[PDB]
């Protein structure tokens, strides 16, 4: 029941790495895409 | 009636403005002489054929891709368990939700398609195959639950059953749990 | 369109990669993924109404929904990968030396801490 405990730990840390990685990927995707569209919207609004 | 053709073809396309969903591949003109039942004299007709192709990038993206992704996710859900030696849960709610989603999708494919009852469109065959796969996967999960239930009736599996179960066990990437090895040795 | 889609994606991501305890078998998170994808389909359905069958370019909102669906789909696969690693424990063989070495040094960086039962087993 110590091999099961160790593989529980590896899966637990692997879950946390996925949580951080996907949160950062989601933040960059959602904010990055919207701010690029807003940048295009803003530039061609106030400079054309 | 006689046709006047252009340099690029029968129907001039030098001023055609591009369509978002269709592309013109060519044009044709055919002068005919048809005899109709009413008049005892021929009629001169001009037949202008326009060949237009569909641009299949919107439908593939919006309909085919999410359907395939959902089918793959459901397939993985049907045939994956958290362990080998505990009773499996029913996977029929999973099959029914996948089928609700795919219905929602075929619903949005009936909008941009007529009631074609002469042939089966390619996307119709695609959705039929996906639905059949989901249904047979649900039935196969139920079959796995049944085979597990066979264990509670006392009688052991036959000799050939365990031999094949052990020799197809290394081909598919599965390995025997430690408790089974301990029971065998004991 | 964009705001509810982003919120639903964020809620699903936390659902995929959060458990109630470290030392109990995780439940499958695939119906969670399939329900999130049904919702997002409902949303892209309501974005096709006020947009044509644009087959020449990929609109910015189309790239937005594609990325969210990809994140949910890979998140569903990543969640199933965690269950696979936990099943490795039931096969008897321990994790390798390097596996537990890195699992202990990336453990303080990401905010996770070793449970008491694991410490007791280590000391015993
Ligand atoms: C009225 O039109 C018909 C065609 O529908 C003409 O019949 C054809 O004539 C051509 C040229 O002589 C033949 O090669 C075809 O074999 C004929 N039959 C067909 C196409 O079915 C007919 O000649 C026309 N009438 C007159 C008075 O010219």
């Amino acid at each position: 029941n110590i091999v099961e405990l160790e593989w529980d730990w590896v899966a637990a840390v692997l879950e946390r790495v996925f949580l951080i990685f996907f949160t950062i990927c989601f933040l960059f995707s959602a904010i990055g895409i919207n701010l690029y569209g807003w940048y295009i919207w803003y530039t061609e609004n106030h400079f054309l | 009636y006689f046709p006047r053709t252009f340099t690029n073809g029968p129907i001039g396309l030098a001023n055609f403005l591009e369509n978002d969903a269709w592309s013109v591949l060519g044009t044709k003109v055919n002068r005919e002489e048809k005899k109709y039942t009413c008049c005892p004299v021929n009629y001169t007709l001009l037949h202008y054929d326009v060949v237009i192709q569909r641009k299949p990038l919107y439908y593939v993206l919006n309909l085919i891709a999410p359907t395939a992704v959902i089918t793959f996710i459901s397939i993985i859900g049907f045939f994956t368990s958290s362990s080998v030696h505990d009773l499996r849960q029913e996977k029929i709610t999973l099959g029914i939700t996948t089928l609700l989603s795919m219905s929602i999708m075929i619903f949005m494919v009936s909008d941009k398609m007529p009631s074609t009852s002469t042939c089966v469109p390619l996307i119709a065959l695609f959705y039929t195959l996906m639905i059949t796969i989901i249904s047979v996967g649900t039935l196969a999960a139920s079959s796995v639950i049944f085979v597990q239930k066979l264990g509670s009736i006392g009688n052991p599996p036959a000799s050939k059953t365990m031999k094949w179960t052990h020799r197809i066990a290394p081909f598919v990437l599965i390995q025997m749990p430690l408790v089974m090895k301990q029971a065998y040795a004991k």
